[PDB]
């Protein structure tokens, strides 16, 4: 119980953070992964003058502050920013003391040698864990669906990635990313929805194109005779209530928005797309491991969440795949928290306690001991 | 038995480690289970029958006489009041006691379960709600929701709730985990409802501790229950050859002998590390079982590639002998015991349809709610596919508890003086004054009592309690060893 | 029974190892004689660090090990990397205890003297076998096919050999050898069909060319008017499919690679070709023993296994012999085990028993005494 009950995991995103306790189903705490900063001198009333803010009040209070995201693309860019989002989450966010709690991080597919030893040097050293542990996204998502050997196509807020595992170690070497991910998706729907005469003005029509996309959005299979469709003016169109009456209706764009992920070229991107590549990552894996990979391609991340998509997935690397093969197309309903849920299974498990860095390994083999 | 300050009785507290779940479903031909069924179905109390919705006839419920239904030397009958009785001083709630009751002909109904195969089609489909019924009632259900969460099983895989299909094989094997999850609870609570009365106010100064457990058997066939058991007995061992380390060596401090000695214990930390330190046994056992495509097969190959060549304890087996099969022993302090891997990840992930788990939760029959709290609180944690249980409070391992609950013994083992009590088991054969030789031979070996007359002999064969030596011996010098003796329990033999 | 049960039969090739029981019709147990050592340190699931594999784990996870191969050419080259795959057959494959079953073993046509008592000293001195014995290949070819005289052409995977053998003794001046195998063979393939217009790129293409090479292959007799034949383009093509759809074509190439063994030409080998190698070996024989060798050439070996490969041979000797000669190639079909049951016959026989070196000969005679 020591550690069963007391082992953390913290799956830092590019827009969101999920967090709570390895046992638990799904994440305790998940929030807006920005640190405000107030532009002016003042105060709310009944508080003192705060130097910062972070997840949600940053966000709310978005307007007298300087927002600012410590995750671009995946990778920690601004340390002393991070540091803050970590803070919040052990001290608000889970209100535990970290010095008694052993920490499961993750960390992104590429992710330099020199940061993953830099998070272990504050883990240690700045927040006095008893023990940390880094994994890699894409492998605890694969994981989270039972099996050691697949491709995970992860798609999150700021990037997408297809990380080739085998026997459990990610390949280097036919690791893809593409940055176009939910954010991108968000903004482009946006424009969209404008361009479908409307507008987003004030910050709460800003924020609820989000919620549109969320919600409302679908990945057509035959994207092709689904705009032909459109025009007919079949009863495939959406209508949302805004905040309040201005009822906003959306029939087409509604699938126009993840067609976009298939066709980077819709929002000026040149980059192949996710289904392209899916397949390159293949095509570039050695050729034994091929037919593995190509009947466990497992999803994972909010923008993979889109309904269809595993479909349009599945006939896309279909017919760029020898008709010798057999494709699979896994894409579960937690996968908005597949990374996460894989680090709770991990670090709950049984047979984990013997990877754990501990204090001990690293005050006496530097940060070099958790790096690997 | 926590005792007074004055030294009269103030509290109890009991404590179950290792229930046999398995008699509840199984037996063998010249065992029984548990008596309780026999108890019940033996008449003495007609309701009970009629009450729980069966026969008097064993060979109705298969899970209770794959073996023997009757016994010469016990009469069902009476124990069935003395149980009964029992319960009433217990403290129990005659809807408890009825919980109780009604609850454990339901497993016995469960058994009783059939299905047969959707046509065309490889799911299981309900072969009658004849039993279900009964089974439904009998714990507060619904025979319907009942038949469904566990023919179409509706799991949470991603961030939902993906709904799927069952074999017959895979029901038939579902319900017999259930009926044994619950029974064992059951068995639990019970326990811990026991506890609650045995909780007195009075103050406790001190408390006396009596432990009942298995000692190192060795079996041809050592399988996941061997290692935990054995585990807790090299540990036990342990647990006297320091005491008596330390017990030895005041000897030599109060006679003023000059004898240095290292610990006894020491020589089996080796053995104890490699089960339950960090790269151990138990770890790579309870890490591969968050692994949603391991295998047996895989969990070996991890247990190898690890300790393999490296460790001396841990040794490939002797696959011939009295042996069954292979995959890896380990040098107890008693001997080399060859263990099989085989159900290993299973048994430790302790599988239980969580759809059906969710009726429970909902009963009429609050007991029966209440004994799968503790599960409806932790999927809070292990929301979607892969992951961790923990999270939510729901068990990583089989092996994740007997850990923590056989540390939190061996703690108050250790704030304790132990006290020894070696059972011995003359012949096989049931007959006073005889004994087989290497029979007890055995027993001594894995006993303790052999290891304690080698750290005796050490040395120093035989050694002489005090006053043990004083009644004996008086008469040598008879008026000045008497006088010795009588004079200072010790210094008297001096 | 003690030992008519237990009498053990190991076959050491270049490629494969062939075990079983003697009495048995065909070996228990072929596997690869390689011995994988891993590249980096890491483990599969479940299992623990494994410093070494043999056979089919380290063909299966080569990816991650460096093979190697203890046979060069039919001869022990590594003795450590040896006793690894001997430790393997019994314990493993076998899953016998050695020292109660005697052993048959086999050697190649020239093998070194002290090879013969370096394998008796492991066999006897680290396996602790009761009693041994080591057979040459070709011999047990022959008398596998009833016979005593002959001369034997055994073609595996690293090497080919002619053994001209007179009532049971082989004759060591008049044995050739010729290193161009089944290896050679799978590698000249797949130039010629990559050459075809084709790409064996992943592993999983590379493993695949030579199951075409066995399925496929032939030895066309008159080799010269089956090109020709291949021009007009009759149904002689043959399309096998992939581990995928990939239906990959052969038509012609199908017997260019067993003329390989005919013409050593087509692989800038300037040595003789297998026919002239047989003649050869038969012109440095006595004279009076030439009439039998040439009817009885049989044929043993996995390369020799190519169709039509009897009547080229027929009609290749027949051509070249005086015509008072009679000409006989005996082809059985087992013969890609003729060595492995000609050993099973022989050590389960009645009469083999007094030929046993036994622990008392070893201890008291040193490994001279089954070097003969």
């Amino acid at each position: 119980d020591e550690d069963e009950t007391t082992a953390l995991v913290c799956d830092n995103g590019s827009g969101l953070v999920k967090a709570g306790f390895a046992g638990d189903d799904a994440p305790r705490a998940v929030f807006p992964s920005i640190v405000g900063r107030p532009r002016h001198q003042g105060v709310m009333v009944g508080m003192g003058q705060k130097d910062s803010y972070v997840g949600d009040e940053a966000q709310s209070k978005r307007g007298i502050l300087t927002l600012k995201y410590p995750i671009e693309h995946g990778i920690i860019t601004n340390w002393d920013d991070m540091e803050k989002i970590w803070h919040h989450t052990f001290y608000n966010e889970l209100r535990v003391a970290p010095e008694e709690h052993p920490t499961l991080l993750t960390e992104a597919p590429l992710n330099p040698k020199a940061n993953r030893e830099k998070m272990t040097q504050i883990m240690f050293e700045t927040f006095n864990v008893p023990a940390m542990y880094v994994a890699i996204q894409a492998v605890l998502s694969l994981y989270a669906s039972g099996r050691t050997t697949g491709i995970v196509l992860d798609s999150g807020d700021g990037v997408t990635h297809n990380v080739p595992i085998y026997e459990g170690y990610a390949l280097p070497h036919a690791i893809m990313r593409l940055d176009l991910a939910g954010r991108d998706l968000t903004d482009y729907l946006m424009k969209i929805l404008t361009e479908r005469g409307y507008s987003f003005v004030t910050t709460a029509e800003r924020e609820i194109v989000r919620d549109i996309k969320e919600k409302l959005c679908y990945v057509a299979l035959d994207f092709e005779n689904e705009m032909a469709t459109a025009a007919s003016s079949s009863s495939l169109e959406k209508s949302y209530e805004l905040p309040d009456g201005q009822v906003i209706t959306i029939g087409n764009e509604r699938f126009r928005c993840p067609e976009t992920l298939f066709q980077p070229s819709f929002i000026g991107m040149e980059s192949a797309g996710i289904h392209e590549t899916t397949y390159n990552s293949i095509m570039k894996c050695d050729i034994d491991i091929r037919k593995d990979l190509y009947a466990n391609n497992v999803m994972s991340g909010g923008t993979t969440m889109y309904p269809g998509i595993a479909d349009r997935m599945q006939k896309e690397i279909t017919a760029l795949a020898p008709s010798t093969m057999k494709i699979k197309i896994i894409a579960p309903p937690e996968r908005k928290y597949s990374v996460w849920i894989g680090g709770s299974i991990l670090a709950s498990l049984s047979t984990f306690q013997q990877m754990w860095i501990t204090k001990q390994e690293y005050d006496e083999a530097g940060p070099s001991i958790v790096h690997r | 038995i926590h005792f007074g300050a004055t030294g009269k009785l103030a509290s109890a507290d009991i404590e179950t480690y290792l229930l046999e779940k398995s008699r509840v479903t199984f037996q063998l031909p010249a065992e029984r289970s548990y008596h309780i069924f026999y108890q019940i179905m033996s008449n003495k109390k007609p309701e009970l029958i009629d009450m729980l919705l069966i026969t008097t006839n064993p060979y109705d419920y298969h899970y209770v006489s794959e073996g023997e239904i009757t016994v010469p030397s016990i009469d069902d009958q009476e124990e069935l009041m003395a149980t009964d009785s029992a319960i009433d001083i217990l403290g129990f709630s005659a809807d408890e006691k009825t919980a109780i009751y009604k609850l454990t002909g339901a497993v016995m109904h469960y058994g009783n379960l059939k299905f047969k195969q959707k046509q065309r089609e490889e799911q299981a489909e309900p072969d009658g709600t004849e039993v279900a019924d009964k089974a439904a009632y009998l714990m507060g259900l619904n025979s319907a929701e009942l038949l469904k969460a566990l023919c179409y099983p509706r799991v949470g895989v991603g961030n939902e709730a993906v709904t799927k299909g069952e074999t017959v094989s895979e029901v038939h094997n579902s319900v017999g985990a259930l009926a044994k999850a619950v029974y064992e609870k059951m068995f639990l609570w019970m326990v811990i409802r026991i506890n609650q009365q045995l909780d007195t106010k009075q103050p406790r100064q001190y408390f006396i501790g009596v432990l009942d457990i298995a000692g190192f058997e060795i079996f041809d066939f050592n399988s996941f229950e061997q290692l935990c058991i054995n585990f807790t007995n090299e540990k036990l061992q342990q647990f006297f050859n320091h005491h008596m380390f330390v017990l030895e060596q005041e000897e030599y401090k109060k006679e003023g002998i000059e004898w240095e000695f290292i610990d006894f214990g020491m020589d089996l930390a080796a053995c104890i590390e490699l089960i339950e330190k960090p790269m151990g046994i138990f770890s790579i056992l309870e890490e591969e079982c968050m692994f949603p495509k391991a295998t047996d097969t895989s969990f070996k190959n991890k247990l190898y590639d690890e300790h393999l060549g490296k460790s001396n304890n841990f040794q490939k087996p002797k696959p011939a002998k009295g042996k069954a099969e292979a995959h890896f022993s380990l040098v107890h302090y008693a001997g080399t015991v060859d263990y099989n891997i085989s159900g290993w990840l299973e048994k430790n992930k302790d599988p239980l349809n969580e759809t059906v788990i969710g009726l429970y939760q909902k009963s009429s029959v609050k007991t029966l709610a209440l004994l799968f709290a503790t599960y409806g609180g932790e999927a809070e944690g292990g929301g979607g596919k892969k992951g961790g249980k923990k999270k939510g409070s729901s068990f990583q391992t089989v092996s994740a508890l007997f850990r923590e609950n056989l540390n939190k013994l061996m703690a108050n083992l250790r704030s304790t003086h132990p006290h020894f009590v070696r059972c011995i088991i003359p012949n096989e054969t049931k007959t006073p004054g005889a004994m087989e030789h290497e029979l007890v031979l055995h027993q001594l070996r894995c006993n303790g009592v052999l290891e304690g007359i080698r750290i005796c002999r050490k040395g120093f064969p035989s050694r002489v309690l005090y006053a043990d030596f004083k009644q004996r011996y008086r008469v040598l010098n008879a008026s000045a060893i008497p006088e010795g003796q009588f004079m200072d329990s010790k210094k008297a033999s001096e």
